[PDB]
């Protein structure tokens, strides 16, 4: 009777109390970082729009 | 609409993807022609370590996880990531032996895309796992409702043993919609969930009102509708 509700409540239906996700995401950020450098360095600081990039960053600072 | 269904995935992969777009339009424009490319062996080493850590972390999760779908789907992503990493290495080498290498332009692009593609897969696979967690709870509450057509006050202790579960779910959906990047999807989750919790009291009350034949169907109906919403949630969770 009351064990039925528990026989299925055992399917993760309680509090959680208390890293893998943040870890994974962390490492994925690591990869993103290294890869982004590698490409900013190949291209070099030439050609691309870097001023409109600064402003956009300052602009959404008056917001974000 | 958006390309990455998650605010986290997108925050990480959108830049890289765009950055790769800059390059293609450049090479295509000849902005880098006759130019000597600085030694990239160090940067590629960076990526090689970074990828190595990620894979190591992935390999751990695939081992210590209880999710069977997860166990079979992550490993490929590691391969993709690692091979990509190899194209970048070669590219580094071809530009060290020839700073003006044009062919080397192809394994750099192919490598970069490989890393991005491989990473997204790993990330997408993990998210799917995360979703199955939410779906797990939900499917529970659905079963827990099925156990309503078999309840005197002697057998609402039932409503008491439900309170916590209903909270875990409400938390998962709430925190989940804050992450989706498809606005439609979010509204659906939020509406459905709202309906579930509004309809909770009505369910407990429909059960007390069980104290003939009419009180029965006013109850059966309520579990139907609550189930429809919860099923709606599960569906939207997978889009």
């Amino acid at each position: 009777e009351e064990r039925l509700e528990s026989i299925i409540s055992g399917a993760a239906l309680m509090a959680d109390s208390s890293d893998r996700r943040e870890r994974i995401v962390a490492e994925c950020n690591a990869v993103r970082q290294a890869l982004q450098d590698l490409l900013s360095e190949y291209m070099g600081n030439a050609g691309r729009k870097e001023r409109s990039d600064a402003l956009n960053s300052a602009i959404d600072k008056m917001t974000k | 609409m958006p390309v990455f269904h998650t605010r986290t995935i997108e925050s990480i992969l959108e830049p890289v993807a765009q950055q790769i777009s800059h390059l293609v339009i450049m090479h295509e424009e000849g902005e880098v022609d006759g130019k000597a490319i600085p030694d990239l062996t160090a940067p590629v080493a960076a990526v090689q370590a970074a990828v190595s850590n990620l894979v190591r972390v992935g390999k751990e999760t695939v081992q210590t996880t209880e999710d069977q779908i997860l166990k079979r789907d992550m490993p490929p992503a590691f391969i993709k990531v690692e091979n990509a990493c190899t194209k970048l290495v070669q590219a580094a080498q071809m530009l060290q032996s020839d700073p003006y290498s044009v062919p080397a332009r192809d394994y750099l692009i192919d490598g970069s895309r490989g890393i991005l593609s491989g990473t997204s897969d790993l990330l997408l696979t993990f998210d799917e796992a995360e979703v199955r967690k939410i779906i797990r709870v939900c499917k529970g509450i659905l079963e827990y409702l099925t156990v309503a057509e078999v309840v005197t006050m002697e057998d609402v202790t039932y409503t008491k043993n439900l309170g916590p579960g209903m909270t875990k779910m409400a938390k998962m959906i709430d925190e989940r919609q804050q992450e989706l990047t498809h606005q439609e999807h979010r509204v659906m989750l939020v509406n459905s969930m709202n309906t579930v919790k509004e309809l909770l009291p009505v369910l407990i009350s429909a059960m007390k009102i069980f104290v003939i034949e009419e009180a029965l169907k006013n109850r059966n109906f309520t579990v139907e509708k609550m189930s429809a919403e919860i099923n709606e949630i599960i569906r939207v969770l997978q889009l």
